[PDB]
């Protein structure tokens, strides 16, 4: 369906972890937005996800993610470039 | 022995990690980042951080680790 | 050489990346992600991706790379 789940969790201290649900005609820069909302980040450039060791980048939908029930977790990086 | 291949490093460079997480001998977030950090590698290079045991059963470092091998390499700097 | 601390091994990895994708042996696929587990590694060990060639300087690593160094590693398995 359109019910993207999926988690959201910073591997660096204060490593956070939220939840939500997203659509397939988002893309990752949508994941950014949201974060930024959610007042855990600043700037869309501080924002690196990355899925599996893959990099996640802007361009890509959310509809290509290959998120399972295993791996329904993104990797939040974030550093002043 | 047999050069230096990037897979043969790689699988070093992973296992090396692997065993600083398997003690705990880096802090919560550090255990977390060098986890995602070991699978970007696996994915870059052309392998899986679950066939690490596999490279390095073949590999010449097989029992030895990222550790030893760079404490036991010492080269002196004639500068 | 001295004692391969984990500062030690963490300046002859990123190194060895940067050396990876400075003669480009890498597709920019992997590039881009070993991009970020560059800067990842650097924090988890408290360090500047930048200050690596301060890292080489402070150490008796100056002028080897990782691959350098493993390739002058003549482990003879005894099995």
């Amino acid at each position: 369906n359109a019910a993207v789940h999926l988690t959201l969790k910073k591997i660096q201290a204060p490593k956070f972890s939220i939840e939500h649900d997203f659509s397939p005609s988002d893309t990752i820069l949508q994941i950014k937005q949201h974060l930024i909302s959610e007042e855990k980040a600043s700037h869309i450039s501080e924002i690196k996800l990355l899925l599996k060791g893959k990099v996640l980048h802007d361009n890509l939908f959310l509809s290509d993610l290959k998120v399972t029930p295993a791996n329904s977790t993104i990797t939040v990086m974030i550093k002043p470039n | 022995m047999m050069s230096a291949s990037k897979e043969e490093i790689a699988a070093l460079i992973v296992n090396y990690f692997s065993s600083i997480v398997e003690k705990k001998e880096i802090s919560e977030d550090g255990a977390d980042s060098l986890n995602v950090a070991m699978d970007c590698i696996s994915e870059a290079f052309g392998f899986e951080r679950e066939a690490v045991s596999g490279i390095l059963g073949k590999s010449e470092f097989k029992g030895q680790h990222l550790a030893d091998i760079l404490n036991s390499a010492s080269r002196v700097p004639e500068s």
